[PDB]
């Protein structure tokens, strides 16, 4: 007496070449190295010689 | 100056200045005191406003000063501070002119090519000039906020 | 302080070529964990692969000679080429040299070197400072390095240091294999040309066997150069007609046909029962690391 | 195509010829005599400069194009595509060549306005190879490329302000990339 | 608007024109600053020789006020 | 073209009369609009690229429109539709500051439907492009100014649609 | 392709293809087997070629993924991989066609407008295509490496 | 315009996929045909004037069009037809060498119908001249090269018809 | 032979047996689903081939109707969860030289999931030379 | 303009005799150098924008020219200088392909020196910028092609001097 | 409209030629496929009412299309959508019996694209719906018959594309 309780959600549209969803896991496969928060405040820099002069 | 723009338009039309132009320069000359006050206030408080807006730009866009960005290295962040100084001085020049011609022809026309050659993220500079806008609005009077914000909006839109 | 980076640059200035180079190398060693990470893409390194490829292809002793010529700003074509580059290009070139040394593609430092006291103090000063003025100090230290025609000078030249043991194979004590694998570490291929017969059967990894004594000599002179081999163990068996099949596994601490400093390499020897070495096969055993792949 | 006159300002000494060439240039650029479209002639300075031979007829044509009157007549009341058609008709003497030309001229009209469009379409190699530096532009009857002749005929066979439709809105691409 | 005056001699390399041509062969004309680069590129590409060029109108190095 | 002020002027002039009370009060209404319209124009001009950027990012971006087969594909057509949105935004701002849609249907609607059909551009996709432009402008110009932005951009869509 | 380029060049002068054009097409069609094989090779390593290409790019310019960069999370890095596969496909199209014009038709016309409206640093995109060229030449024959490097180099030049 | 080599590229890129076995086979087929295409193009270019002369001789000459009042009259018009037939032959050669008849409808067929209608050109007479050119070239370039040239010339004629 | 399970000593996994059976049956398209997407093949006297369709090509233009006879094998763990399986057999088909009498060594670097991330075909050579 | 072949042909034609042994020796030399020239051209087409960038950086940036009061000051003049160096690099590459300095004379140096004098451009600064171009391109193309590219850049500088 | 047999007959009549070896081979191919086509027709007419149910359920249910504002909301729109799917299924079955795409050119795809465009109905969603009915029909009709059905359905999509 099995019954098919069809759910609310529409059937998920098949992934295409253009959509980066197929690359999404690849991004997690990449796990690119991020960068720490740069701790510079710019208040102690004085613009008379801190700017390059060559 | 709006006087130069009106003269240019009249010469292009080969006609003397119309009543609209005459009223325009009349309002400009009668209201020159406010523009001079804005210029003096910006010149006096330039060093603090530029530093604060640069700090807020860093807070929005830390990657610009991350190890590998255009602003990374104290030389390469002091150069951002100098560039913001240049743009603030250009805005001050425009405020005392009544039009955006000096802004257009000193730092706006051909800015994209310069920042492509140097590799600077021009959108980051747009955010920086925006932050200059909020800082100037904070330090400066409410009614003059519209006048200063008009020029800041023009610079942001053209250079965005 | 405001003058942290100019004072640090002044401190770097008085350090000699040896101290300057040692401080730079140790700063690269501290890089990432203590100093600023490197993002070479920010600088246009595409104009620098010429010098990097030249230094990689050049031999280790004169590799260090050219590097120290740069350090003391000698008058060489490589020195002028370095001096004609932008500061970011120079710093990226130095970082690429450091990466090559870490991967062994170029001659490393003298073994067990310790930084000088002044250089150690300057490097600690670098470590204390923020990343921005650290990179600024590194740039200002490396810009003046190199020969530019004008007003420049050096006090004392940093001369290159003018400066082999029998290999032990577990489970194998054959004299011929030991002589072969010791002379290659000593680069004594002339001894090996008489150390094997005229068959000349060598098996380069991921290639077909080479045939002919002259072909083997060309392979030894062309391919094998300053190879550092450390056999770990081995096994010997009697092959057909009394031939000795010896499978010896170890590691090679030098780039070798796309091989890292640590790589599980294996050698299969078909040595003549009365002669010496009838066939040699070198195979780089795979692992979860494959940069030598070519697909097809 | 054969029953027309080409105005070459061979010499500026003949003032009558200079005036005739100026009037013909006005007619070609604006499609009409600009008596009922102006309070007074605003191109008097250009006329004087050409009469002294300090500028060439190409410079006079460009000045006519880079004028408030032209943007009042053929740029203000029409979209960019119609402006492209009208400009290429007035100066180059023929309709747009293809979709590449339309794309380019739309790029100039979107980035630098009508003055840049006029300057690029006047200083182009085609303009100099066809009209030179002394000939006022005239209506052309090109054979190539494809559809240039019908588009030019439709452009020139209708009087000024005859209709607001687009003779050459855009060439439908046979092959669509991507 | 920072005008140039240019004296240029553009010869004919392909066609033998049978009518008078000094009006466009050797000419001293006026070209704006913005148009000057394109004009000179066209002249060089046409084989002509720029005999002379000068900034008749405008002041060199004017940082502001170039209209 | 013509705006509300020119509308009253030529409406009075076609009958050859001066400014009657009706023209007087509609001029009062337009003047009362006044500073609001010009302030909205300035705020639109400020982040001018931003409205089109987030409008693309909301509706068109990341879909079959911008995928292969869609008219958005390739960099050329992407930049072309960006230029189209820039035209639409600038002309909407002009109509707003003028207060009349004569500029739109004299500079946009004339042949734009047929010129897209010649290029086979999706009219509907452009429709929700201007739709997204509507709220992207409304989030920066307020409610009433955003309301009139919506009105004029809806007129643009209806002419296009 | 090269045939299309020759046809367009001949059409410009309104003439039949010259013997130089004809025997250039001759050599191209005769040697097309190698070009098709190289396109196959590039297609096969597509997943890996994109993988270490992006890895080397991010290690070279982490700012694009760092705080403030265009592609912060795995989602925008996935979008970068998507564009990266786009331009790999473009280079394959160029290799099979033999001429760069299809690349211009697909991913080079108005690209600056694309990556200015998106804020993407186009120099970083050029570096990513350069990593394409380096790793792909690493995984193929030297002469075939140069054959593909022609198109990778053209894409790089159109980047900067 | 599009050719047999870029036709596969566009067909694969509209869905965004790479070049699969079918595309590879199509490219190899075009490369195999390239030998005959190049030989036919060279031979046609060598003998274009004679081909158009012979086609005009057996299809237009000594007829109502060439007689006074006819569209072949007024020798400028005869040269115009010689030029038109040369154009048709050269563009057919372009299409044959390209392997796709997209240049024909993009640089030849675009606007030709109303061109001839406005000029009052005999469309069927031009079509007959095109088949005469097809027959002349097919008897000079061979069977397969003549096959391809006739295919593209008949595409041009069908566009005309 | 081909229909029956390949008799290999020291190998008791379904993946390797299925790979043997598919290679004998020559259903390389069905053969390669046992491969990893990043998985590669190390051909004899050649560098590793990476890319799934690359291995498809290596099967469908190089591995063309060849018979391999495995004899014995050993299995052990590998770093990163991989399993190193070294299998030795004899090749009864002409495959890069040494007809009938070449000892082929297969180095199966199996994924923790089970797919073969890397497989190397080692043609161990007898005293016969001129290869 | 001219190239090595055209230069040799004109040199032989001015006295109106056939190409003798010396002329064909020169032609052989140019044909041998063509491979190197094409390779260097490919490299420079790769990295023209870069070479301009580090050339100006090591020659112009953070100097007396870029600062306020200098000719390279202002974004407008900076863009003009960038375009000038871009065109110089492109035309030096063109001359390298041709093997002749005629293109530089009749396409880069006629009307440019006195144009700079009219604009007051620093000739001594542009000379050093072109020398930076020389060094940067030498670092990429290699010494063999670098020497000839430096020859062309020196010709540009000497004509500008 | 013509089936495979009538298409072959018309093709032979165009050249005024008898049925050559290709004619008989194509005819025998169609005759061999007739058994499969007839059985697939019986199977598809079996479930033509029910098949479209799961065709739309997995394609156009509980999505943006069905909700208010979507172009499939309201009983007329949903009914017309299911009727359009029924039309596509019936006419593709007709083509499968005939084994030719001629019927779809004039009776289905003729005027359908601009009809949808004027109606404003989403053409792309129709494309995905026809793909979904493609897999649904392939499930019941088998693999080979499924492929024959799918080629015609993809032809309908391409015409609507
Ligand atoms: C003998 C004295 C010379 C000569 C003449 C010649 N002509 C033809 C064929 C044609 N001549 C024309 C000419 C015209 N058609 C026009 O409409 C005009 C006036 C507007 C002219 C001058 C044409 C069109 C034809 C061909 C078509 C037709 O005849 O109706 C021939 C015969 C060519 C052939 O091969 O049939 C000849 C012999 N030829 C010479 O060599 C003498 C110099
Ligand atoms: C011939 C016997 C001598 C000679 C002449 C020569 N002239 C040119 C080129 C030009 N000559 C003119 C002169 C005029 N053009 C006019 O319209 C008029 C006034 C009505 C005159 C006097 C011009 C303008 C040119 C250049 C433009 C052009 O070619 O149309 C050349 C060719 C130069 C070249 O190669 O460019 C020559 C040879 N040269 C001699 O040696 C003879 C003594
Ligand atoms: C990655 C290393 C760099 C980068 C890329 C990046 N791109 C996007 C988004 C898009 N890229 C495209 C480009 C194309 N689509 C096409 O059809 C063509 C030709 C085939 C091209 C060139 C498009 C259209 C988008 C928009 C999204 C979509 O594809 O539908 C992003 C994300 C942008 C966002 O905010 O979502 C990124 C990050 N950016 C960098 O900084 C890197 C250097
Ligand atoms: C963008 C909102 C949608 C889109 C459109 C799209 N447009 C084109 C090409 C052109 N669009 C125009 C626009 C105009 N012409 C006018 O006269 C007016 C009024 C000023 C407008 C707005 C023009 C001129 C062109 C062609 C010229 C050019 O390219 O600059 C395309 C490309 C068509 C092609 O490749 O042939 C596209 C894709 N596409 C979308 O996805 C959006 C929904
Ligand atoms: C800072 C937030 C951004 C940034 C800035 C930055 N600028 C430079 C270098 C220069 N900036 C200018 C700009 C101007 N010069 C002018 O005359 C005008 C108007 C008065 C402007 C706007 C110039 C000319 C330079 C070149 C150096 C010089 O002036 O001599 C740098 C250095 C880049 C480098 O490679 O050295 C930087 C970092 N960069 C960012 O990423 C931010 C968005
Ligand atoms: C950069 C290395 C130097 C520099 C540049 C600079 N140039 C101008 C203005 C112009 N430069 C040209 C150049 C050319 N025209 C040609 O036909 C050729 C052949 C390729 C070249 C190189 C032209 C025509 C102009 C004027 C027109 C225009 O600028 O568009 C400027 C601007 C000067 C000013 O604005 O007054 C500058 C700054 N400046 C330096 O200091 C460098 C040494
Ligand atoms: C369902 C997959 C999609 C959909 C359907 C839909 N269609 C209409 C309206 C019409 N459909 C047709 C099509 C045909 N009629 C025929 O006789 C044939 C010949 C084979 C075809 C293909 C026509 C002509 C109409 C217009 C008349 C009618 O009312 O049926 C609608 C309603 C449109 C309306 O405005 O009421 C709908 C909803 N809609 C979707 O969103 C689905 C993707
Ligand atoms: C992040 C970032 C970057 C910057 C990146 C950075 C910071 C790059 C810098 C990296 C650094 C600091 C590299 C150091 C290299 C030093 C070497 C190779 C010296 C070796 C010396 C030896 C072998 C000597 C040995 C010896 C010998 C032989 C003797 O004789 C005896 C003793 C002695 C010890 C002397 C970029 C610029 C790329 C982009 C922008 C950006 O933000």
């Amino acid at each position: 007496w099995q019954n098919e309780v069809r759910r609310f959600i529409p059937q998920e549209k098949k992934l295409t070449a253009g959509n980066p969803m197929n690359f999404l896991g690849m991004a997690r496969s990449i796990n690119p190295a991020a960068n720490t928060i740069p701790k510079v405040s710019a208040q102690n820099i004085n613009i008379e010689a801190s700017v390059p002069r060559r | 100056s709006i006087v130069t723009k009106s003269i240019v338009n009249a010469d292009a039309e080969a006609r003397y200045l119309s009543p609209g132009e005459l009223d325009r320069i009349k309002a400009f000359v009668t209201g020159g005191a406010a523009r001079l006050r804005i210029a003096e206030t910006l010149t006096g408080s330039r060093e603090t406003i530029v530093k604060q807006a640069g700090d807020r730009l860093f807070q929005k866009r830390p990657d610009i000063v991350s190890p590998g960005g255009n602003a990374y290295g104290e030389e390469m962040t002091a150069t951002c501070l100098r560039d913001m100084d240049y743009y603030l001085r250009l805005v001050t020049y425009g405020v005392v002119s009544g039009d955006v011609t000096p802004i257009e022809e000193i730092g706006l026309v051909g800015v994209r090519e310069m920042y492509r050659s140097l590799g600077t993220p021009i959108e980051a500079v747009a955010q920086s000039v925006r932050e200059m806008k909020e800082v100037a609005s904070g330090l400066m009077s409410s009614d003059d906020a519209a006048e200063a914000s008009a020029y800041f909006d023009f610079v942001i839109g053209k250079m965005s | 302080a405001a003058d942290v980076v100019p004072a640090t640059i002044a401190r770097f200035s008085q350090l000699n070529a040896e101290d300057q180079l040692a401080l730079i190398w140790f700063a690269y060693l501290e890089m990432g964990k203590t100093l600023t990470i490197a993002a070479p893409g920010a600088a246009s390194m595409q104009l620098a692969e010429n010098a990097l490829k030249e230094i990689q292809a050049m031999g280790p002793l004169q590799q260090t000679q050219a590097m120290c010529d740069l350090a003391n700003r000698a008058d060489t074509p490589l020195c002028r080429t370095y001096a004609s580059w932008s500061p970011n290009i120079k710093l990226g070139f130095w970082y690429r040299l450091g990466e090559l040394m870490e991967q062994g593609f170029v001659a490393p430092i003298p073994a067990g070197y310790q930084l000088s006291a002044n250089a150690n103090a300057v490097l600690a000063t670098i470590q204390g400072l923020e990343s921005g003025q650290q990179i600024t100090v590194l740039r200002n230290a490396v810009v003046d390095m190199g020969f530019t025609a004008g007003k420049d000078g050096k006090r004392i030249a940093e001369p290159v240091v003018p400066p082999r043991t029998k290999v032990s194979i577990e489970g194998v004590t054959n004299a011929t294999v030991l002589n072969y694998m010791d002379n290659l570490n000593a680069n004594d291929f002339d001894t090996l040309i008489e150390l094997f017969t005229s068959d000349g059967a060598l098996q380069p990894p991921f290639q077909r066997p080479i045939v002919g004594k002259e072909n083997v000599l060309r392979f030894f002179r062309e391919e094998c150069q300053n190879l550092k081999l450390i056999p770990e163990r081995g096994v010997t068996e009697p092959a057909e007609d009394g031939f000795t099949q010896i499978k010896v596994t170890g590691k090679v601490q030098t780039p070798w046909f796309g091989g890292n400093v640590g790589m599980n390499i294996a050698w299969r020897f078909l040595l003549n029962p009365e002669g010496k070495i009838f066939f040699v096969a070198i195979d780089l055993l795979a692992s979860p690391k494959e940069l030598l792949n070519f697909a097809r | 195509r054969q029953q027309t006159k080409v105005f070459k300002l061979v010499s500026t000494y003949d003032k009558v010829a200079v005036k005739n060439a100026i009037r013909a240039a006005y007619r070609q650029v604006f499609e009409r005599d600009l008596e009922p479209y102006i309070i007074n002639s605003e191109f008097t300075a250009l006329e004087s400069k050409l009469s002294n031979n300090e500028i060439n007829v190409k410079e006079f044509i460009e000045g006519l194009g880079t004028s408030e009157l032209y943007m009042k007549e053929f740029y203000a009341p029409y979209p960019n595509t119609k402006v492209i058609e009208m400009g290429t008709k007035h100066f180059l003497g023929r309709a747009p060549l293809n979709q590449k030309e339309i794309q380019q001229y739309n790029q100039i009209l979107a980035s630098q306005g009508l003055k840049a469009f006029i300057g690029a379409m006047v200083n182009g190699m085609e303009y100099l190879q066809t009209f030179g530096e002394d000939t006022v532009p005239y209506r052309r009857f090109p054979t190539l490329p494809a559809a240039n002749f019908p588009n030019t005929e439709r452009l020139y066979n209708k009087l000024t302000k005859q209709d607001k439709e687009l003779v050459v809105p855009s060439f439908t691409p046979v092959v669509k990339v991507g | 608007m920072r005008m140039f005056r240019i004296t240029a001699c553009v010869p004919s390399q392909t066609r033998i024109r049978t009518q008078r041509e000094l009006q466009n062969t050797y000419f001293t004309k006026l070209v704006p600053y913005d148009n000057w680069f394109r004009e000179q590129q066209r002249i060089m590409k046409m084989g002509g020789k720029i005999v002379k060029v000068e900034l008749a109108t405008g002041r060199p190095g004017t940082n502001a006020g170039l209209a | 073209m013509q705006d509300a002020i020119t509308a009253v002027i030529n409406s009075a002039d076609v009958q050859g009369k001066y400014l009657d009370g009706a023209a007087m009060d509609k001029l009062k209404s337009y003047f009362a609009s006044g500073e609001l319209r010009v302030r909205a124009a300035s705020v639109i001009s400020a982040n001018a690229a931003t409205i089109v950027k987030e409008a693309v990012a909301k509706s068109l971006l990341y879909s079959d429109v911008t995928r292969p087969g869609g008219n958005m594909y390739t960099t050329r057509r992407y930049a072309a539709c960006i230029r189209d949105l820039d035209y639409y935004l600038r002309y909407a701002t002009y109509a707003m500051l003028a207060g009349d849609a004569s500029i739109l249907d004299e500079r946009v609607l004339n042949g734009l439907k047929e010129t897209y059909n010649s290029l086979g551009v999706p009219i509907s996709s452009t429709v929700q492009a201007i739709q997204a432009i509507k709220e992207v402008t409304a989030s920066l110009v307020g409610a009433d100014a955003g309301k009139e932005m919506g009105v004029y951009l809806d007129y643009i869509c209806s002419g296009l649609s």
